[PDB]
RNA sequence: CAUUGGUGAGCAGCGAAGGAUUUGGUGGAUUACUAGCUAAUAGCAAUCUAUUUCAAAGAAUUCAAACUUGGGGGAAUGCCUUGUUGA
C-alpha cells in the first residue's frame, strides 16, 4: 500500500497500483484478473487507455503502456518523473504532469508528442481533465489554478483559489463546476463557464486530500481517513453551501449526504464507478467500493460507452472511434 | 407479569443529553429531561437493536413419552457401557499392558522350553536345554529369583 | 531482607494463576488481565502480546479482578485498587478486616463483596469522574435473606440495581437506596458460578451437580434447565456473534457448547486444562466475534475459534467443531533447573518437574516457546523401543549447554531422574536430539558437562565412572574411572588440556585431557555435592557437605579459600561473569553474595521460600532465581 | 429510511436467446456527447477524404 | 492472501449474474432435457410453456403440486430475477424451491418431473444457488441417468466432493462411493437436517428410506473398527432414530428398528440407553407390520446387555407398557415359531416382571419356560425370585407346578437355590 | 477425494456492547 | 571373479494397544513486550454531527523555478531568446 485505483470509462475494470509496484487489472464484477505486474520500482498512478486492452504506469522516472496480459509495449523516455496520468478519451492523448513542471501530451495512436508546455510553477499538485472541452486543469504550489491546451505554450486561464497549495481538483461531467481543495483547509466551488466563485468553505477540521464528482452531481470529499459526501452542493444559490452540522435544523445549511470513517487508513483516492451507485475508494490496506445510492448516471447511451460490450463490439468501437479523433488543435475553452 | 415493583424508578428523572451515547434515547428534539419508567423503555429498545432477541428465550421453555430416547442422549455423555462392572471382556479390542520381563532378573542362557504357573503362589517356573529350573517371583515390578536348580545332563523340554 | 546489590525485577513466564481473568475492550481491540500472584499482566486478546503489568507488587495476593475501558480494578485483602495502565491512581480501602472476594462496576458505583456477606457500595463523588471514589453506604444480607455471596452481577437496563447471587437464591438490592426490592426463590442445589445472557433479564446460574439454570429475573421464573450429570459447572459464557451458543466450563476440565435454539450439543473440548490445578477456571466469549478465551490453573491461556459452517445451507445444522487458535503458557509446578542459552541475556532453559522443558524469552514474552520432544529417526533402521502412549520424558535434574557449534549439530546435554543415559537437546531447531549417551556402568546419570568447543559431552556416573562422547556423531571416546562413588561434577577449561571431576567420596581429581593422563588427586574433610568451573579465571567452587564453599585453583590445585557461614545445605550457586563473586542459597532461606578477594559475605537475603537455583547472566547485568513454590522465575537486576 | 440503488435486470441487457440482438439503450443527454461541433467537423473532413 | 484468491470469491458470488454474453451463453447452456447447442436457442417463454403443462400431469397424480402453479410456475414468474431481489426476498424463494424438491423427490421417475424441474433450473438457477437439496433429494437415485445428468450441470458443494470423478463421467457413481459420501460426519448431520423435514411434512416414501436406511447401517459397518469414530456416530444416528420412530408412517419406523439394530452389535450401549430405546419404540407402535419388526428389535437390543442386571426385571412402566402393544397370547405365538431369534435374555427379564408386577399370569410363567429353553445363570435367577413369591405370596396351584416343573428338570439347582435362599 | 477441512484464516471485526454507564442515575 | 547397477524373495538383529515416505491448512516465533478510534492538553468506545459556526492568524519582483536529455548532422511548421512593426 497505498493503493491507488482508477476505473474504465464504461465501468468494466478496475486498475489498482500500489505504490510499492502491485499494478493489477481486473474485471471486478466477475472477478477475472487480467495481468498482474509486480515491478519492484514505486509506481506513482495508472490510467486505461482507449480501453482495457491498454493500461500507462508511472514508475519512478518513466511512463510505460502495456497490453492487456501485462506484456510492455512502450517505454515513454520523454516523460521523466510522471506523477499524475489522464486520458482524454475522444482525442487519444496521454497527459502527464510530475516534479518537473511540463504538462507533455502524447498521442497514443500515432506515437508523437503533440506538445510539451512549461508550467513554470514547480512540480503540479494536482490535475483533472474538464469532459466538456478537454482542457486540462493544473493546480500548483502557489494556489493558483491553470488551465492548458495544447496549442497554447501559455495557461489560458488562471484562477487563485487557495491560500497554499492546491491538493485536489474535480470537474463535473458537465464542465460547468469545479471543486479545489488547498492545504489552508479550504474547499471552494469554482463555476468555470463564467469564472466565478461560488462557495468557500473555509475553515475543514483538517486538509482535504482529494474531492471528486460523479455524474448526479454528488460532491465527495475526504481528510486523512474520512470521506464525507454533499448532495446539490454545486449550485449558485446560497444555501447549498456546504455545511457539516445544521444549528437548530436550520433547513437551509446543507448537512453531509453520507460519511464514513475508515479507522485506521488514510484514503489515497476517490474515483466513483461510472455508470453505477458506487464509490471506490484506496486506502492503504486495499481497494474498497461504499454504496452512494444516486451517485451514478442510471441511464447510459450504449453507442459511446457501453457497459456490457462484447469483444467484437469493443474492436468495431476501438476503430471508428479512432477514425473520428478530434485533432489536438481543436482544445479550447 | 412483574413480580416486584421499584418505586425509586418511577420518581428517578434523568437527563439525555448530558452524554453523548444517551443522546439517541430521545422521541423528539425538544425532549430533554425523562422520567425513570421511560427512560428504562428506552433502554431496552436501544439493548434489542445491540443484542437482537433470540428464539430460544421468547417462543420456547421448558415450564410413555415419545421423545424419551433423545432425553438420555442428552443427559449422557458416554455411551458405552464401563467394561468395568461387565464380567465379559470385549470382543475385538484387548486392553492389554506390558510389565518389566519377567528373565530380566537372572537370564536364559537357553530357549525356554516350558513355562508353568504355581497354582497358588505367584511362582513362575522356566526350564530350557540350558538344563536348569530357574523360579522366578513374579510381582510385575522386580521378578525376582526365587531359586536356580541345575541338572546335570538332564535337557529340560517340559 | 534487602539486598545491597540486587533487586527484584519481575516474573517471566507465568501467564495466570488461575483467578478468573478479566476481559475489557478499548473500541474496536480486546484485552485480557490475569492474575499472577502478587500482580496482573495485560494481554491484548489479538496476539496476546504482553502489554502492561503492574508497577509494584501487591501487599497480599489478588482475588477478584474487573476491567472496564483503560480502568482495572484488583482487589486483595481488604483493599481495592485501581490501576490505570498498570499504575496505581487511587486506592479505595474498605472499613472493615473482613477480605473482599467479589467486585462488580456498573456505571459509577464500585460494589465490594466480603467474606462476612457485607456488601460495601462506593459512587464517584462526581458525575463525570473516571473512577468511584467516595464511600456511599454499606449493604449486609443475613443468613435469614440468604447464604454465603458467589458472585455481584448486574443486569443492563436495571437502574440502580445489583443482583447478588448467593448459594441460597438470588436476590435484587437497590444500591441507591440500599433495599431489597426482591428475594428469589430457594434452590435446591448450591450455586457456583453467574452469567448475565445477552438476553433481557436473564442470568445463567451454574450448580454444583451439573445445572445451568436461565433465570428470569423479572418474571421471577425458571425458563430454562440443562443437566450436565457428574459435574460441576466453573464458568458460563454467551456466544453474541448472532447464532445462539452456550460455553459451559466444568472443574474437570472439560468445555461444553450448546445450541439453545435446537436444545442440542455442538461439541466438547476434552481435558482443555488440568483437572488436578481447578480444570476451566474460566471461559468467556468475546463480545461478538467467534473466539473463546478459555484459562485455568495450569499457568496457560488458550484461544479457540469457530469456523463458518462448510455447507452452503443449513449453516446453523452442520457447525465445525472449535479449533486451537494460539495461546501462552508456562510452567505447572516449580522449576528445577535453570541456565542462560546465550551470551546476551535473550534465552533462559527450564526445566520444571512437569516433565517439560521450556525457552523462555527475557526480551519478550512472545518469543518463548516449549521444546518439543519428538524423537528424531534412528539412523541404524532399528525401531524405537518406547511405549506407545506418548508420555514426557522424566524431569530434568543437571543440563549443560554450549554455543560454539550451534545450529552444526546438538549442543544440550539433559540428565533425568532414574534414569541410566543422558539425552541431548538442540538449541536452534528447538527440539530433542538424535543421541543418547550411556553411562555403561549400570549407574544412573548424576553429572553432565560439555567442552567448550561443543564437540564432547561429559557424563558422570553414580558409580564413579567418567564417559566422554562425541557430541557431533555420538559415539563412545573414551572413559575415566578415578572416583569409587558418584561424580557430582565434571568440567574442562578452556584450553580443552586440563579435567576437574568430584564426587560424593570427597575426592578432586585433575585429569590432562589431551594425554589422558591424572594430573594429581586432592582429598578434602566432606562429601563434595555441586560444582562450577570459572573459565576465564581457572577458579571452581565446590560446595562441601559439611556447608563450605571451597574455592580451588585448577592451575596450581591448591585451596585459595575457603567460605563459611551457611546454616544448611547448599541448594546451588553461582560464579559472577567476571570472576569475583559467588552468589549461594541454601536451605536456610538465605542467598549470600561472597566476595572472593577478601574471602567474606558482603551481602546477604533472606527469601521467604527457599531459592533452588542461582544464576547470573554473562553480561552480568540480570540475576535469576527459581524457588520451591512459584510456577516461574524471579529475575533480579545487578545493582553493582 | 427508504434506500433505493440503481438497479440492472442482466435479462433485459443481455439477451437469454443467443442469436438475438443485444439492447442498444441511448440518452440524448448533451452532458453525455461532448464535443458535438468537432466531431462533426471531422465526419466532414473524413468525408470529403 | 492474494488478489487471485479474493477475486476468486467475488467470481463466485457473482457466478449467476450474466454479465455479458458468453456468462449469459454458459447459464442459460444448462439443462436437464435438451443439448447444449438447442439450449442457447430456446426462451423463456417456450420453457415455461412445457412447464406449465408438465405442473399439470403432475397436479393430476399429486395435488400438492398445483399450489406452487400460485407461487413459481406462475406468468409474472417468468419476468422475476432472483440476481435483482433483496435478501429478504431470496429466502422465501429459497423456501418455496425447497418445499417443491421434496415432493419432486417421489416422482423423478416419471417423465414430466424432469420438464417441471427445467423452469427452476432455468428461471431461477436451482442448479446454482439451491445446488445441496437438489442432490440431496435425488440421492437415492445415483445410478438413474437422471443422476447423470443432475452432475454434469452442477458445481459441487465441498461436502459433495466424492462425486467429483462422477461429473461427466460414463459410469454412474457406484454403490460404495455413496459409503464415503456419508461416512464424512459433517455430511450426516446435513442429511439429517434434510431428513428431519421430510418427517415434519411426511413426504418420506418408501424408496428413500431404504435408501437412508443402507447408507447408514454401512456406515457403521465401516465404523466398525475405529470405536471413536462409533461413539461419535452415536449422537447424529440415534437421534434420527427418535425422529423416525416419531413418524406415524410405518416404513419410517421399521427404518429405524433397522438402524437401532445394527448399532446395538456394533457398539454395546448402557441399560439405560436400550431401555430409553424400549419406551420410544412402544409409543407410537400400531401398524402390525411395525410390531412384528419391532418385537424383533427389542430382543435383538437385549441379547446385547453384557452386564449385571442383563436379565433383570424391566421397570414397571415398561412392563405395563409391553404388555399392552403385546398381549401374552403374542409372544406365545412369538415363542412358537421354530425359527425365532435368540431371546432368552429378554424372556428371563420379561420373566422376572411377571412375578413381581402381574400374579394372575403366573400360569403363563410355565407355558413361557416350557417354549423356550433358557441358560442356566438364568434359571437360577427365576428360581432365586420365585422362592420369594412363596414366602411372600399365598401358595398357589400354578404357583407349585411351576416349581414343580423346576423339579423335574435340573432338581439338583433346584436345591442350590433352596440351600442359599432358605 | 474426501472433504477438505482448511482453517480460513479469522481476523477481528467490530461489534457494537451495551454500556452499563447509561444505567446509573441520580435524583 | 567383480558390481559402491536395477528389480525382487527371505533371515539374523532392533522392537510397550504398530512402523515408514510425501503433502494441504492454520497458529507462534524470525528486532527489545507502554492498548483502539477521533476534529487529541480531552471525548468516544451505544458515539455526537440540532453549538462545529463566528472571531483571530495567514499573499516574497522568488512576479524564480527540467539540477531529471544516449551519440552525430539538422530542424519546414512548432517552442525558447532577442530585436522590430502597428495598436
Ligand atoms: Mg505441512
Ligand atoms: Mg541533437
Amino acid at each position: 500500500g497505498p493503493y491507488h485505483i482508477k476505473y474504465a470509462k464504461n465501468g468494466t475494470h478496475l486498475l489498482i497500483t500500489g505504490r510499492k509496484g502491485h499494478v493489477a487489472s481486473m474485471d471486478w464484477r466477475k472477478g477475472q484478473l487480467r495481468a498482474e505486474l509486480f515491478l519492484n520500482e514505486t509506481c506513482h498512478s495508472a490510467t486505461y487507455l482507449q480501453n482495457e486492452q491498454y493500461f500507462a504506469v508511472a514508475q519512478k522516472k518513466y511512463t510505460f503502456i502495456y497490453d492487456h496480459e501485462g506484456t510492455e509495449l512502450h517505454r515513454l523516455k520523454q516523460h521523466i518523473e510522471a506523477r499524475h496520468l489522464d486520458f482524454l478519451p475522444y482525442h487519444y492523448l496521454l497527459v502527464t504532469a510530475g516534479e518537473t513542471g511540463w504538462l507533455k501530451y502524447h498521442d497514443v495512436s500515432t506515437g508523437q508528442l503533440v506538445s510539451e508546455l512549461r508550467t513554470k510553477a514547480g512540480p503540479t499538485m494536482a490535475m483533472a481533465q474538464n469532459p466538456w472541452n478537454a482542457v486540462m486543469h493544473l493546480g500548483h504550489s502557489n494556489g493558483t489554478v491553470s488551465l492548458w491546451s495544447p496549442s497554447m505554450p501559455e495557461p489560458l486561464v488562471k484562477l487563485l483559489s487557495a491560500r497554499g497549495p492546491v491538493n485536489s481538483i474535480a470537474i463535473d461531467r458537465s464542465g460547468y463546476y469545479m471543486a479545489t481543495t488547498g492545504a489552508d483547509r479550504s474547499m471552494k466551488i469554482w463555476d468555470i463557464r463564467n469564472f466565478k466563485q461560488l462557495h468557500s468553505v473555509e475553515s475543514l477540521p483538517t486538509p482535504g486530500t482529494n474531492v471528486s464528482i460523479s455524474d448526479t452531481g454528488l460532491l465527495a470529499l475526504s481528510r486523512g481517513p474520512h470521506v464525507t459526501l454533499w448532495k446539490d452542493a454545486l449550485k449558485l444559490s446560497g444555501d447549498s453551501k456546504p455545511c457539516f452540522g445544521s444549528m437548530g435544523g436550520n433547513p437551509h445549511r446543507n448537512t453531509p449526504y453520507m460519511s464514513h470513517l475508515f479507522a485506521g487508513n488514510k484514503v489515497e483516492n476517490l474515483g466513483f464507478v461510472p455508470f453505477e451507485d458506487l464509490l471506490g475508494v484506496g486506502h492503504q490496506t486495499g481497494i474498497t467500493n461504499l454504496i452512494v445510492p444516486g451517485a451514478g448516471e442510471a441511464n447510459y447511451d450504449a453507442l459511446e460507452l457501453n457497459p456490457f460490450e462484447t469483444k467484437k463490439q469493443r474492436q468495431e468501437q476501438e476503430v471508428r472511434t479512432l477514425l473520428n479523433k478530434l485533432p489536438a488543435d481543436t482544445i479550447t475553452l | 407479569e412483574a413480580a416486584w415493583i421499584d418505586s425509586d424508578d418511577e420518581k428517578i428523572k434523568v437527563p439525555i443529553l448530558v452524554t453523548n451515547k444517551t443522546k439517541k434515547l430521545r422521541t423528539s428534539y425538544n425532549e430533554s429531561k425523562i422520567n425513570g419508567v421511560h427512560y428504562i423503555n428506552r433502554l431496552r429498545s436501544q439493548f434489542e437493536k445491540i443484542y437482537p432477541r433470540p428464539k430460544w428465550v421468547d417462543d420456547e421453555s421448558d415450564s410413555g413419552d415419545i421423545n424419551a430416547l433423545t432425553k438420555i442422549l442428552s443427559t449422557t455423555y458416554n455411551y458405552k457401557d464401563t467394561l468395568s462392572n461387565s464380567k465379559l471382556l470385549p470382543p475385538k479390542k484387548l486392553d492389554i499392558v506390558r510389565l518389566k520381563d519377567a528373565n530380566a532378573s537372572h537370564p536364559s542362557h537357553s530357549a525356554i522350553q516350558s513355562l508353568s504357573f504355581h497354582p497358588s503362589k505367584p511362582l513362575l517356573l522356566t526350564g530350557g536345554y540350558d538344563k536348569t529350573l530357574r523360579i522366578y517371583h513374579i510381582d510385575g515390578k522386580t521378578n525376582h529369583l526365587v531359586t536356580s536348580l541345575h541338572l546335570v545332563g538332564s535337557p529340560i523340554q517340559t | 531482607k534487602n539486598s545491597k546489590i540486587f533487586s527484584p525485577f519481575r516474573i517471566i513466564g507465568n501467564v495466570s494463576n488461575g483467578v478468573p481473568f478479566a476481559t475489557g475492550t478499548l473500541g474496536s481491540t480486546f484485552y485480557i488481565v490475569t492474575c499472577v500472584g502478587k500482580t496482573f499482566q495485560i494481554y491484548d486478546a489479538n496476539t496476546l502480546h504482553l502489554l502492561f503489568v503492574s508497577e509494584k507488587e501487591t501487599p497480599s495476593s489478588i482475588v477478584a479482578l474487573s476491567a472496564h475501558f483503560h480502568y482495572v480494578y484488583a482487589a486483595y485483602e481488604n483493599k481495592v485498587g485501581i490501576y490505570k495502565r498498570g499504575i496505581e491512581e487511587h486506592l479505595l480501602e474498605l472499613e472493615t478486616d473482613a477480605n473482599v472476594e467479589h467486585l462488580c462496576i456498573f456505571g459509577d458505583y464500585l460494589c465490594a463483596s466480603t467474606d462476612d456477606n457485607s456488601i460495601f457500595i462506593y459512587k464517584k463523588s462526581d458525575p463525570q469522574d473516571k473512577y468511584p471514589s467516595e464511600f456511599y453506604t454499606k449493604l449486609t444480607v443475613t443468613e435469614i435473606q440468604g447464604g454465603e455471596i458467589v458472585s455481584l452481577q448486574h443486569l443492563a437496563t436495571y437502574l440502580n440495581k445489583l443482583t447478588v447471587v448467593t448459594k441460597s437464591n438470588v436476590l435484587l438490592f437497590n444500591v441507591r437506596t440500599g433495599k431489597l426490592v426482591f428475594t428469589s426463590n430457594e434452590f435446591p442445589d448450591q450455586i457456583t458460578t453467574a452469567e448475565p445472557a445477552p438476553v433481557l433479564d436473564i442470568i445463567a446460574l451454574g450448580t454444583v451437580t451439573g445445572e445451568v439454570i436461565m433465570f428470569n429475573m423479572r418474571k421471577g421464573k425458571r425458563i430454562r434447565t440443562i443437566k450436565i450429570p457428574q459435574s460441576r459447572i466453573s464458568s458460563l459464557s454467551f456466544r453474541t456473534d448472532g447464532s445462539s451458543h452456550l460455553s459451559v466450563g466444568t472443574s474437570s476440565g472439560d468445555l461444553i457448547f450448546y445450541d439453545l435454539d435446537r436444545r442440542s450439543r455442538i461439541h466438547v473440548l476434552k481435558n482443555i486444562h488440568r483437572e488436578s490445578y481447578g480444570g476451566v477456571t474460566q471461559a468467556t466469549f468475546l463480545n461478538g466475534q467467534p473466539i473463546i478465551v478459555t484459562s485455568g490453573g495450569d499457568n496457560s491461556l488458550k484461544e479457540y475459534v469457530f469456523d463458518p459452517s462448510l455447507s452452503q445451507g443449513s449453516g446453523d445444522v452442520v457447525v465445525q467443531p472449535p479449533r486451537y487458535l494460539r495461546s501462552r503458557g508456562g510452567h505447572s509446578q516449580p522449576p528445577s533447573y535453570i541456565a542462560f542459552a546465550d551470551s546476551q541475556s535473550h534465552f533462559m532453559l527450564s526445566a520444571s518437574k512437569d516433565r517439560s522443558l521450556w525457552s523462555f524469552s527475557l526480551r519478550k514474552d512472545a518469543q518463548s516457546q516449549e521444546m518439543s520432544q519428538r524423537l528424531h529417526k534412528k539412523q541404524d533402521g532399528g525401531r524405537v523401543g518406547g511405549s506407545t502412549i506418548k508420555s514426557k520424558f522424566p524431569e530434568i535434574v543437571a543440563l549443560a549447554i554450549e554455543n560454539a557449534r550451534i545450529g552444526e549439530w546438538e549442543n544440550i546435554i539433559t540428565a533425568h531422574k532414574d534414569e541410566k543415559f543422558a539425552r541431548t537437546w538442540d538449541m536452534r531447531n528447538k527440539r530433542v536430539g538424535r543421541w543418547t549417551f550411556d553411562t555403561t556402568d549400570d549407574g544412573f546419570v548424576k553429572s553432565v558437562a560439555m567442552s567448550q568447543c561443543g564437540n564432547f559431552g561429559f557424563i558422570g556416573s553414580s558409580n564413579g565412572s567418567i564417559t566422554i562422547y562425541n557430541m557431533q556423531s555420538g559415539i563412545l571416546r573414551k572413559k575415566y574411572k578415578l572416583h569409587k562413588r558418584a561424580v557430582t561434577g565434571i568440567s574442562l577449561d578452556g584450553m580443552n588440556r586440563k579435567m576437574v571431576s568430584c564426587g560424593l567420596d570427597g575426592i578432586v581429581g585433575f585429569y590432562d585431557f589431551n594425554k589422558s593422563t591424572l594430573l594429581g588427586k586432592l582429598k578434602l574433610d566432606a562429601p563434595i555435592t555441586a560444582m562450577v568451573y570459572h573459565r576465564s579465571s581457572d577458579l571452581f567452587a565446590l560446595a562441601l557437605d559439611d556447608l563450605s564453599i571451597v574455592v580451588i585453583d585448577a592451575v596450581t590445585q591448591r585451596v585459595v579459600r575457603q567460605l563459611w557461614g551457611h546454616s544448611n545445605r547448599i541448594t546451588a550457586f553461582d560464579f559472577s561473569p567476571e570472576g569475583r563473586w559467588i552468589v549461594s542459597a541454601s536451605l536456610d532461606s538465605t542467598i549470600r553474595t561472597w566476595d572472593l578477594p577478601t574471602g567474606g559475605c558482603i551481602d546477604g537475603i533472606i527469601v521467604d521460600n527457599v531459592a533452588t537455583n542461582v544464576k547470573f547472566s554473562p553480561n552480568g547485568d540480570l540475576l535469576a532465581t527459581t524457588h520451591v513454590t512459584g510456577n516461574g522465575i524471579c529475575i533480579w537486576t545487578n545493582r553493582a | 429510511m427508504k434506500i433505493k440503488t440503481i438497479k440492472r435486470s442482466a435479462d433485459d441487457y443481455v439477451p437469454v436467446k443467443s442469436t438475438q440482438e443485444s439492447q442498444m439503450p441511448r440518452n440524448l443527454n448533451p452532458e453525455l456527447h461532448p464535443f458535438e461541433r468537432a466531431r462533426e467537423y471531422t465526419k466532414a473532413l473524413n468525408a470529403t477524404k | 492472501s492474494s488478489l487471485s484468491d479474493q477475486l476468486a470469491q467475488v467470481a463466485s458470488n457473482n457466478a449467476t449474474v450474466a454479465l455479458d454474453r458468453k456468462r449469459r451463453q454458459k447459464l442459460h447452456s444448462a439443462s436437464l432435457i435438451y443439448n447444449s447447442k438447442t439450449a442457447a436457442t430456446q426462451d423463456y417463454d417456450f420453457i415455461f410453456e412445457n412447464a406449465s403443462k408438465a405442473l399439470e400431469e403432475l397436479s393430476q397424480i399429486e395435488p400438492k403440486f398445483a399450489i406452487f402453479s400460485r407461487t413459481l410456475f406462475s406468468e409474472s414468474s417468468i419476468s422475476l430475477d432472483r440476481n435483482v431481489q433483496t435478501k429478504e426476498e431470496i429466502k422465501d424463494l429459497d423456501n418455496a424451491i425447497n418445499a417443491y424438491l421434496l415432493l419432486a423427490s417421489s416422482k423423478w421417475y416419471l417423465a414430466p418431473t424432469l420438464h417441471a424441474t427445467e423452469w427452476l433450473v432455468r428461471r431461477f438457477q436451482i442448479h446454482v444457488k439451491n445446488t445441496e437439496m437438489l442432490l440431496l433429494s435425488t440421492l437415492n437415485y445415483y445410478q438413474t441417468p437422471v443422476f447423470k445428468r443432475i452432475l454434469s450441470i452442477i458445481k459441487l458443494p465441498p461436502l459433495f466432493n466424492c462425486l467429483s470423478n462422477f461429473v461427466r463421467s460414463e459410469k454412474p457413481p457406484t454403490a460404495l462411493t455413496m459409503i464415503k459420501l456419508f461416512n464424512d460426519m459433517d455430511f450426516l448431520k446435513l442429511y439429517t437436517s434434510y431428513l428431519d423435514q421430510c418427517i415434519k411434512h411426511n413426504a418420506t416414501y418408501t424408496n428413500q428410506l431404504l435408501f437412508t436406511t443402507c447408507c447408514f447401517i454401512n456406515v457403521v459397518a465401516f465404523n466398525s473398527n475405529n470405536d471413536e469414530k462409533l461413539n461419535q456416530l452415536v449422537p447424529i444416528l440415534l437421534e434420527i432414530s427418535a425422529k423416525l420412530l416419531a413418524s406415524k408412517s410405518k416404513d419410517c419406523q421399521i427404518a429405524a428398528h433397522t438402524i437401532l439394530v445394527v448399532f446395538a452389535t456394533a457398539l454395546p450401549l448402557k441399560k439405560t440407553i436400550i431401555l430409553a430405546a424400549m419406551e420410544t419404540i412402544l409409543s407410537n407402535l400400531d401398524a402390525k407390520e411395525a410390531k412384528h419388526s419391532a418385537l424383533l428389535t427389542i430382543c435383538k437390543l437385549f441379547q446385547t446387555l453384557k452386564g449385571q442386571g442383563n436379565v433383570d426385571q424391566l421397570p414397571s412402566k415398561i412392563f405395563k407398557l409391553f404388555d399392552s402393544k403385546f398381549d401374552t397370547v403374542s409372544i406365545l405365538t412369538f415363542l412358537d415359531k421354530e425359527d425365532k431369534p435368540v431371546c432368552d435374555k429378554f424372556i428371563t427379564s420379561y420373566t422376572r416382571s411377571i412375578a413381581r408386577y402381574d400374579r394372575s399370569k403366573l400360569n403363563i410363567i410355565l407355558s413361557l419356560l416350557k417354549k423356550i429353553r433358557l441358560e442356566r445363570y438364568e434359571v437360577r435367577l427365576i428360581i432365586t425370585d420365585l422362592i420369594y413369591l412363596s414366602e411372600i405370596l399365598e401358595d398357589k396351584s400354578q404357583l407349585v407346578e411351576l416349581f414343580e416343573y423346576f423339579i423335574s428338570i435340573n432338581e439338583d439347582l433346584v436345591l442350590k437355590c433352596l440351600k442359599s435362599l432358605g | 477425494p474426501k472433504v477438505v477441512r482448511e482453517a480460513k484464516k479469522v481476523e477481528m471485526t467490530e461489534a457494537r456492547a451495551y454500556n452499563a454507564d447509561a444505567d446509573t442515575a441520580k435524583a
